[PDB]
């Protein structure tokens, strides 16, 4: 059913290079608090695709 | 029971850092995995990791030691371990062989035959640091059946990877994720890492994603083994 | 084009059972970090 589960983890992997190249250049230049932004974003956005498939027979 | 790590390896120094990692968490310190095809029995150009001093592995095959060496003699005709105790070194090569091997630190040890279901021929070698032989045995029998289901595990996984050549791209890290990274190797747990470069907590997490990626691994100890295996830290 | 939820669901499966009896915490975490970042990264496509 469920197909827009999978955009919201990738929209969470853009958000996370969009912060490392931004962090490639130097750690000075990035609001600290978007590091643990990416981290839950994509912890979230993982969790609830995962429990997708498990419940899937 | 854990060793499904090792088939689920990217390839083969994710496999080879797994499997130096499970033989770390039994209490070895180094350790050998060598392999085979099917019928070829010259040792050299081998299929051959593990975390062996480099300066003795690389004198063992131009000294040419696979034709000396009572281990894997022994694994050519029996699937039984043999223990390195002074009886297997015999001849006087062997005995030359022998103290040269504990002068890169090999003293107490153990191999493992390995004959993989297609014909595969190789050995599984574990190195055990003690004081005396009598301490270093009371150890190898306290884990010997842990380490009886090992080879064959490490056998069934190595063997689907060992003859595979996927050519893996090359893996560069920034100023700041060597040094990171370099800490999470020896044991540095991510907080105490966030103190040290004063950075924050979720600064090393998110950078450790960004290595265990780089390699192409899902755990981050397997990754910071790969690191000093290919001497890009440390 | 290729399955890449066997990890996440692998990853997950055990997210939910190192806390299933409620010290493996970050290993199951870094598990299914880079086991999204694996599927994230390849979810852009052309
Ligand atoms: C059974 C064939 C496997 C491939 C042959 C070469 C593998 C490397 C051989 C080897 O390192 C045996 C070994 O573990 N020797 C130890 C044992 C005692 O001191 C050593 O150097």
């Amino acid at each position: 059913d469920l197909k827009p589960l999978l955009d919201n983890l990738r929209n969470a992997t853009e958000f996370w290079n969009l912060v490392k190249e931004a962090s490639a250049t130097d750690e000075s230049t990035v609001h600290n608090r978007s590091y643990r932004d990416a981290l839950d974003w994509l912890e979230s956005a993982a969790l609830a695709l995962g429990d997708a498939l498990i419940a899937q027979r | 029971d854990g060793f499904l790590e090792l088939e689920r390896s990217s390839g083969k120094l994710e496999w080879s850092a797994i499997l130096q990692k499970m033989a770390s968490d039994l209490g070895f310190s180094k350790i050998l995995f060598g392999l085979l095809p099917k019928d070829s029995q010259d040792y050299e150009n081998a299929f051959i990791v593990g975390n062996y001093p480099a300066a003795w592995r690389e004198h063992y095959d131009r000294a040419g030691y696979a034709r000396v060496d009572p281990t894997v003699s022994h694994c050519t005709q029996s699937v039984l371990p043999i223990f390195w105790e002074p009886s297997i070194y015999q001849t006087r090569k062997q005995h030359e062989f022998f103290e040269e091997a504990s002068a890169a630190g090999l003293v107490y040890g153990l191999t493992m035959p390995l004959h993989g279901a297609r014909g595969e021929l190789g050995a599984l070698s574990l190195s055990v640091e003690a004081e005396n032989r009598a301490e270093a045995n009371r150890f190898m029998e306290s884990v010997l059946p842990t380490l009886w289901m090992l080879k064959d595990y490490a056998l069934q996984s190595g063997a689907g990877l060992a003859f595979e050549h996927p050519v893996s791209k090359p893996v560069v890290l920034t100023s700041r994720e060597k040094e990171v990274l370099q800490w999470c190797a020896i044991g540095k747990t991510s907080w105490e890492i966030s103190v040290i470069c004063n950075c924050s907590e979720a600064n090393v997490n998110f950078h450790m994603g960004n290595i265990r990626r780089k390699f192409g691994v899902t755990s981050r100890r397997v990754a910071a083994i790969m690191a000093v295996n290919l001497g890009l830290i440390t």
